[PDB]
């Protein structure tokens, strides 16, 4: 259960890859 | 009768009073309901019966209230009795479509016939009415009226005494408009007391004109009782339907609709008027809606619906993107809720029309491609990238970042 909240956590650390 | 019910639940969903007290009156008033409206009585402790069942085993899920998550499963089991599964197909399958109608004396059949062949021009198709309805005259009239009061053509030549010749007459000939629908509507004897009259006469017209679909009308002032000449008919025919007319000229309807199913008939339509208009298609499930909750039944549905590593990923992600508005999602993680003027950030979030393009490439691969895309090259990162809308770039990310998760959770 933490598990997810550890993966679909850290993703925003480098959403920075994204279009403008 | 059976309308007095959403009140009972409008109470029960009120904290009126406490939660196992409050069970009961629901329960009493339920029973007391479905048996005002000419339920059958065996039926109704049964389905109480399966009801404290499930109370008992099933567990509550989470965002389920004590009380929501009961009616969760009332309306599944008022749910079962009325239907048990989705929408039947009305819409026709070979063309063209042949539809008998074997109404007994009284039933309407008749003027179903007529709202039934509108139900379907309106439509959209090319429906063809032909008057097989030989033991009454005064049908033949009222008929054509009718009839061309609405655009359709129908075949019929008065006192043949032969229905069945007139059958394959103006069935033959309705497939020169090539009609897509054609509606015979057969003549139907023996008044109230039928026997086994009209399944004799039924099981021959299928026989010598081999129709694709056989339906039987039912007055919904018959109550419970339609459950014996509903079962002969079945019987008869285990291919074919039964409408259920006048549903609101009686206090009656739901033994009708209960009986007609406790056979295993399927109720294709039901009819509500004198009107032409007054007939509609039978959902099961949206008919208990309709009457235990208008909608509250509906946050419910929303509520309990949404709720090595690509695989979880899309599962996972998915029901994230999905979300509710609601403060309870706090409620599963051990944490107690300060503020909400904080959650704006959410629907903000939700602001751009688009709020993940991960989903997005994740829907654009093969089922397999999700599991080892070590084996993805930079022609289907093209592919994938191109197919989901998102650039090489959106996507070779996606890519590592499953990956580094391969990586990491090696490393605990």
């Amino acid at each position: 259960g933490i598990i997810l909240v550890l993966l679909i956590w850290g993703t925003v650390l480098l959403l920075k890859s994204i279009p403008h | 009768g059976l309308e007095n019910i959403r009140d009972a639940v409008r109470k029960f969903l009120t904290g009126s009073t406490p939660y196992e007290k409050a069970v009961d009156e629901f329960i009493k008033d339920l029973q007391k309901s479905l048996i005002s409206s000419d339920v059958n009585v065996k039926l109704v402790f049964s389905l109480t019966a399966k009801i404290k069942e499930r109370l008992n085993k099933e567990k509550p899920p989470s965002v389920l209230e004590r009380k929501e998550w009961f009616i969760s499963i009332v309306y599944d089991e008022l749910s079962k009795l009325f239907g048990g599964d989705k929408e039947p197909n009305v819409n026709p399958t070979k063309l063209p479509f042949i539809i008998m109608l074997v109404g007994v004396q009284g039933s309407g059949k008749t003027t179903t016939a007529g709202k039934l062949a509108y139900f379907y021009k309106k439509r959209g198709y090319k429906v063809g009415l032909v008057a097989a309805d030989v033991y009454r005259p005064a049908a033949y009239d009222q008929l054509l009226q009718l009839g061309n009061q609405i655009g359709v053509q129908v075949y019929g030549e008065p006192n043949n005494q032969n229905p069945i010749e007139i059958a394959k007459k103006g069935v033959d000939i309705f497939v020169k408009n090539k009609m897509d629908i054609i509606i015979v509507d057969t003549a139907g004897r023996h008044g109230y007391g039928e026997e086994t009259k009209l399944l004799e006469e039924m099981k021959e017209m299928y026989d010598v004109l081999k129709p694709d679909d056989v339906i039987l009308v039912i007055d919904a002032s018959i109550g419970q009782k339609a459950y014996d000449l509903a079962s002969r008919f079945h019987q008869a025919s285990p291919i074919g339907s039964v409408i259920i007319t006048k549903m609101d000229g009686t206090a009656k309807g739901g033994g009708a609709l209960s009986a007609v199913v406790a056979t295993g008939a399927t109720i294709k339509f039901i009819g509500t008027g004198e009107k032409i208009d007054e007939l509609e298609t039978f959902n099961a499930k949206r008919f208990v809606s309709r009457i235990l909750g208008m909608g509250d039944i509906e946050s419910i549905l929303e509520k309990v619906k949404g709720l090595l590593t690509l695989r979880d990923v899309y599962a996972q992600i998915i029901a994230l993107r999905k979300m509710g508005p609601l403060s309870k999602v706090l409620q599963h993680i051990p944490g107690l809720g300060i503020m909400l003027p904080t959650p704006s950030e959410d629907q903000l979030k939700i602001g751009e029309e688009k709020i993940r393009r991960w989903l997005a490439a994740l829907n654009s691969m093969t089922y397999k491609e999700l599991e080892n895309p070590n084996i993805i090259d930079k022609s289907r990162m093209r592919r994938i990238a191109e197919g989901s809308g998102l650039e090489v770039e959106e996507v070779r990310e996606l890519l590592e970042w499953y990956n580094n998760m391969n990586r990491l959770l090696k490393m605990v």
